[PDB]
RNA sequence: CGAAGGCGACUUUCUGGUCUGUAACUGACGCUGAUGUGCGAAAGCGUGGGGAUCAAACAGGAUUAGAUACCCUGGUAGUCCACGCCGUAAACGAUGAGUGCUAAGUGUUAGGGGGUUUCCGCCCCUUAGUGCUGCAGCUAACGCAUUAAGCACUCCGCCUGG
């Protein structure tokens, strides 16, 4: 699906915008589950190993998105960053 | 998920009895957290193919698993040959 | 596996040949033995559905 | 899908005792049919259907 | 003590040789392609076992074997008729046995048949 | 399919990603290029194996009017895998990677819409490609081309004697 599972679990507090699908400000910081858990999708039987450099330009899509919205309006992103809880 | 479709014959050198010591098992514990042995997917005397268990027929009763937990499979799989009522498995994550 | 009888010897030229080939999965037998190239056969390794 | 070990009411004609699949051709299929035929299978042909070698 | 006895013969695309043996290990003796002048891989002709192996299977006159079962690992040319000494004094060629095995398989590789 | 070197036993994995049918949707959020990304095959490369196979050396043979060589078993290592790689191949696309076409065609893997459903097949649309040709263009010609050795918008680097 949509990964309900975490990209419709996080949205209790990340759908930010509606029509949710494709607004990026909603994918706000779903990058912190995929620490470990994909590294769960690989190491069972191992090789999803460019997912590192995915998750991280993933990272680089946050950078993407998110200074989009800074550009949109300062205080957005500051609202995801000055009073979000991963900060900075 | 590692959802383990696991080939097992029986050793079928056996009696019913001893089939019945392991596939009392392969209903109700494979039956555990969605491990689902779907029913008594265990058939009676089939053909042993390449010959195994120094037996020259199949007593093929096989642990059958369509799921995504698959929590009992492992159960048998660490008692496949030590078994007298299994021989063998299959290694096979299935998400 | 095989046994022939009522055949002469001197015509066993004709009953040694014919239990040898039929194996659709003759490779799928070999697994684990004798593994080789196939140079001249990248010509005809582009094939089917082995993986692609 | 993943034909389980019974899962070869239709297809026993390419099962075997012994070591016979039909490749692709054989059975006129496509990168679908042919591939259950391929690997689908297996999991009823291989694993205690085929002595491979010693 | 009738009725007893394989030609078993390790018969490669040369080498024609084959073992007068029981019909398990125990191996009474041979005409091979060491045994009636040759030594072996060059003697792809039947005379390891052409006349002078029924000469030994005679000889013996213990096995009595209706059934010689000649056991191959391979091809030759001389096998086919290797059974020409199960037929020249006559001991009733009746089984062909050319295999090649197929157990299953060790480890990380031993090996075995292909 | 991969960053490539390249990627091959299969049950399985992530099916990651290709992939086409849907694409449910905020508002330039990209190619090449300071960053930085990794390795690149072998010859050779820093441990047990390794002379087990193969194998240089040696033996030993000799063509016809010529070896120890084409010849190689014993065999020198080496070969080889459980701990370190080089930045080299005809890795050649001799042809750098973004937006899109160049009459177009072409049968086709995938995924789809389907009619007919067949007896899972005949017919139409289909694209990443797959090939085939083939319009324009292309250069001297080799020859390239709806997928360049063309055409109009991106960057890169190269060099205008060697």
């Amino acid at each position: 699906a949509i990964s309900q599972e975490r990209k419709n679990e996080i949205i209790k507090e990340y759908r930010v915008h509606e029509t949710d699908t494709g607004s990026p400000e909603v994918q706000i910081a779903v990058l912190t589950a995929e620490i470990n858990a994909v590294n769960e999708h690989l190491r069972t039987h191992k090789k999803d190993h460019h997912s590192r450099r995915g998750l991280l330009k993933m990272v680089g899509r946050r950078r993407h998105l998110l200074n989009y919205l800074r550009s949109k309006d300062i205080q957005r992103y500051r609202e995801l960053i000055k009073s979000l809880g991963i900060r900075r | 998920m590692r959802t383990y479709e696991v080939m097992y014959i029986v050793r079928p050198n056996i009696e019913e009895d001893a089939k019945k010591a392991l596939v009392e098992r392969f209903n109700g514990i494979l039956a555990t957290e969605g491990a689902e042995v779907l029913e008594a997917k265990d058939w009676g005397k089939r053909r042993l193919a390449y010959e195994i268990n120094d037996f020259k027929d199949g007593f093929y009763n096989i642990v059958r698993v369509k799921s995504d937990n698959n929590k009992a499979t492992d159960e048998f799989q660490r008692l496949a040959k030590i078994s007298d009522d299994i021989i063998r498995y299959m290694v096979i994550r299935e998400d | 596996t095989v046994v022939r009888k009522n055949e002469s010897l001197e015509d066993a030229l004709r009953r040694f040949k014919r239990s040898v080939s039929k194996s659709g999965t003759i490779q799928e037998v070999r697994k684990r033995e004798f593994y080789e190239k196939p140079s001249v056969k990248r010509k005809k390794k582009s094939e089917a559905a082995r993986k692609r | 899908t993943h034909i389980d070990y019974k899962d070869t009411e239709l297809l026993k004609r390419f099962i075997s005792e012994r070591g016979k699949i039909l490749p692709r051709r054989v059975t006129g299929t496509s990168a679908k049919y042919q591939r259950m035929l391929t690997t689908a299978i297996k999991r009823s042909r291989h694993m205690a259907l085929l002595p491979y070698v010693k | 003590n009738i009725e007893n006895g394989v030609a078993h013969i390790r018969s490669t695309f040369n080498n024609t040789i084959v073992t007068i043996t029981d019909e398990f290990g125990n191996a009474l003796s041979w005409s091979s392609a060491g045994a009636l002048g040759f030594k072996g891989s060059k003697k792809s002709t039947p005379f390891a076992a052409q006349m002078a192996s029924e000469t030994a299977s005679k000889s013996a006159m213990e096995h009595g074997l209706k059934t010689v079962e000649v056991t191959v690992k391979g091809p030759g040319p001389g096998r086919e008729s290797a059974i020409r000494a199960l037929q020249s004094a006559g001991l009733e060629v009746t089984a062909i046995r050319d295999v090649t095995p197929v157990p299953h398989n060790g480890c990380r590789p031993p090996k075995r048949r292909r």
